[PDB]
């Protein structure tokens, strides 16, 4: 059985850590909601 | 129970100890998460209960106690902010310029940040602090990193 806990507020944080890339990917989306890489 | 706006953890005691299966957004008294997190099951908040209202396995989204309320969209230009709620760890804002999923049915934003599956349902935010979608449906790339679709719903 499942329960929820308030883990924080939702705001934009000025000077958050900035990281990751921005890849452009060809994907499919199946009936089960699974994304997969099209190549 | 608790009905306050904000980001929440989704926990279960069905496994060893207290395990975090995912994360969601309380807004306008409605709780928003991803279908895979709850599989549409009821939720406890104190001695308050939350029943499912809307859900779609292909959108991988579910709302509780009312219809889907988040409508804001990625502009396609700006760095967003994810609000990562990782298991056992404090909420942390990570800034990233999204990538794109190109699909045979139009383009959607994508976020290339590594977090464990329990972070599933952690929200993504625009510069006014609006939830433009939810993080934790997506795909593994060559690297072995994670790239989530930015998943968002429709408001009636
Ligand atoms: C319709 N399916 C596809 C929905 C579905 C989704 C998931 C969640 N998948 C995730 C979500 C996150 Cl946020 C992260 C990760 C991950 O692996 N990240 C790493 C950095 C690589 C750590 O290992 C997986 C699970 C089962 C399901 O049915």
């Amino acid at each position: 059985d499942m329960y929820i806990e308030r883990a924080g507020d939702i705001t934009w944080e000025k000077d958050a850590e900035v990281t990751g890339n921005s890849p452009r990917l060809d994907v499919a989306l199946d009936e089960s909601g699974d994304f997969s890489l099209v190549e | 129970g608790e009905t306050t706006d904000g980001v929440y953890r989704v926990m279960t005691r069905r496994l060893l100890g207290s395990t975090q299966v995912g994360v969601g957004v309380m807004q306008e008294g409605v709780f928003h998460t991803m279908w895979h997190v709850t599989k549409g099951a009821a939720l406890r908040s104190g001695e308050g209960r939350l029943d499912p209202y809307w859900g779609d396995v292909k959108q991988d989204l579910v709302s509780y106690c009312g219809p889907w309320k988040l409508d804001a969209a990625w502009d396609g230009l700006s760095e967003v902010q994810l609000l990562a709620v990782p298991p056992g760890e404090r909420a942390k804002n990570i800034q990233t310029l999204p990538g794109i999923f190109k699909t045979k049915d139009g383009d959607i934003g994508a976020v290339a940040l590594d977090y464990p599956a329990g972070t599933s349902g952690s929200p993504i935010l625009d510069k006014c602090g609006r939830v433009i979608g939810l993080y934790g449906n997506g795909v593994v790339i060559k690297n072995g990193s994670y790239v989530s679709a930015i998943t968002q719903g429709k408001r009636e």
